[PDB]
């Protein structure tokens, strides 16, 4: 029966990561679909394609929801993110961080960053 | 000021307060 | 028939936790405490007294007057700051 | 904090204009009488940290150099005056090779043909190759790879970034590097920071930088 109830055309805890990047892809996902008006009044569209945002607001949401400063793993995870593709960039070729030009937007489904607030156990589910 | 910059530059020679100062033995010798 | 009355052993008690509950006020949140808060404070600390009809205040009653008020102070705030003042109060 | 951060029709013109030789004059004049004498003093202090630099460098470390001020002078003193001649008559004619990355001209296969020429007898396949080669060679220092602003125009590029990372793999190879960017850690993901494996220092020296600028015109404003 169980071979008739699912297809298993599938090509196979799903994700493994730090806390740091964590909460870095917590923030993101929060700076992708909240809209930049209620940063200053929260803090102190889903079925959307994410909006851009910048790094500034990454950073200042991510010191203010960890359970941080500026230490080079924050960065080092960012980073590591962006190569695991979790978060995406407005380039092709030619990756240019440091560029002012570049903007950062969310790479990943709704669906996980729900699992990684459970995990963290954090409550992105009363900021919307 | 020497022992700030030291420790700011991640220098190894700055002094590690495992052991207390000998200026804490000019007081603890009287005792 | 029960009038309890305060003892002064328990003056450090409410002090303190006044001044602790006022440093946290203006550190995070925007509602500032005020005395009426300290004022509630002693009024339900009579009330859990007039409960055992015990004539004194005991440092019992205190402590559960000191959770009634500050737990309707912080729930009332918004959730960014209502999180990091239930971390500030654990101990009460 | 944060909340500094949540919390946050004039023209040009109405300043005086300013000519090309009268923005040399302030920098050039002020700069030899202004903090010479405490950055002096602070940089004799400095020179202290040389041995612990060069036994870092012995163990296989890279060195990453950051903080207010340019890193010119200091990278290239360390490189030149102190550390190859150790490096040299300690052990018994070290290429001190110097990376302007400030340069937004820096193509990458140029250096690499320097290297190339330098450490040998699809880039990245022949740095394997070298990587391959020099395991089972002796591990004594040939070649120090002084690279200034690895967060500059021509450096800041992914596969710029790759062909560095890889070279700090063979230990017979001396990597030194300043950056200047605040979000310069950015730059680097695991497997870079793994092959690059910095020990980091804070080198903040309010030193003129003046040659960086030098590269991309100021007299636009």
């Amino acid at each position: 029966i169980k071979l008739f109830l699912s297809t298993d055309d599938n090509l196979s805890q799903t994700y493994d990561l730090s806390i740091i990047s964590k909460y870095l892809l917590i923030a993101s996902y929060i700076c992708s679909y909240l809209e930049p008006r209620y940063d200053a009044s929260i803090f102190s569209p889903r079925y959307l394609q994410p909006s851009l945002f910048a790094i500034e607001r990454l950073l200042a949401i991510f010191q203010a929801i960890f359970p941080m400063k500026a230490n080079i793993e924050v960065f080092q995870n960012l980073s590591e993110l962006h190569t695991l593709k979790l978060i995406a960039t407005t380039m092709n070729k030619n990756i240019d961080y440091l560029s002012p030009k570049v903007r950062w937007k969310v790479n990943v489904p709704w669906e996980i960053i729900k699992e990684i607030s459970e995990s963290v156990h954090f409550n992105i589910s009363d900021y919307f | 000021y020497d022992e700030i910059i030291f420790r700011k530059l991640g220098s190894m020679l700055q002094t590690t307060n495992i052991l207390v100062t000998d200026d804490q033995y000019n007081i603890w010798k009287k005792r | 028939k029960i009038y309890p009355k305060l003892h002064q052993m328990d003056m450090d008690k409410v002090s303190r936790v006044y001044a602790d509950l006022r440093r946290e006020s203006i550190s995070t949140g925007s509602f500032p405490i005020t005395v009426r808060h300290l004022e509630s404070i002693l009024r339900i600390a009579e009330s859990f007294a007039k409960m055992r009809l015990s004539e004194f205040v005991s440092s019992y009653d205190l402590d559960r007057a000191i959770k009634v008020v500050v737990d309707s102070f912080v729930d009332a705030q918004k959730v960014s700051v209502r999180r990091q003042l239930r971390r500030s109060f654990a101990i009460y | 904090t944060f909340e500094g951060y949540f919390d946050q029709r004039h023209t040009m013109s109405m300043a005086p204009d300013v000519t090309r030789e009268e923005f040399s004059l302030v920098s050039n004049f002020f700069n030899e009488n202004f903090q010479k004498r405490p950055r002096q003093k602070l940089f004799e202090i400095q020179k202290k940290m040389f041995p612990q630099y060069w036994f870092e460098l012995t163990q296989g470390f890279s060195l990453l150099f950051y903080g207010v001020g340019s890193k010119r002078n200091f990278l290239e003193e360390f490189a030149i005056d102190y550390l190859s001649p150790k490096i040299a008559y300690s052990q018994l004619s070290i290429p001190c090779l110097i990376l302007n990355g400030y340069n937004p001209s820096c193509n990458y296969r140029d250096v690499f043909k320097e290297i190339t020429d330098l450490l040998v007898p699809h880039v990245i396949l022949q740095i394997q190759k070298m990587i391959d080669f020099y395991k089972n060679q002796p591990l004594d220092i040939k070649l120090i790879l002084v690279v200034h602003n690895l967060d500059g125009p021509s450096i800041r590029k992914n596969t710029f970034q790759t062909m560095l990372s890889f070279l700090s793999v063979i230990r017979q190879i001396a990597i030194v590097a300043s950056t200047d960017h605040i979000y310069a850690p950015l730059l680097w993901d695991n497997m870079k920071a793994q092959n690059y494996n910095f020990v980091f220092h804070d080198i903040s020296n309010f030193e003129p930088s003046t040659v960086e600028s030098t590269f991309q015109d100021v007299m636009k404003m």
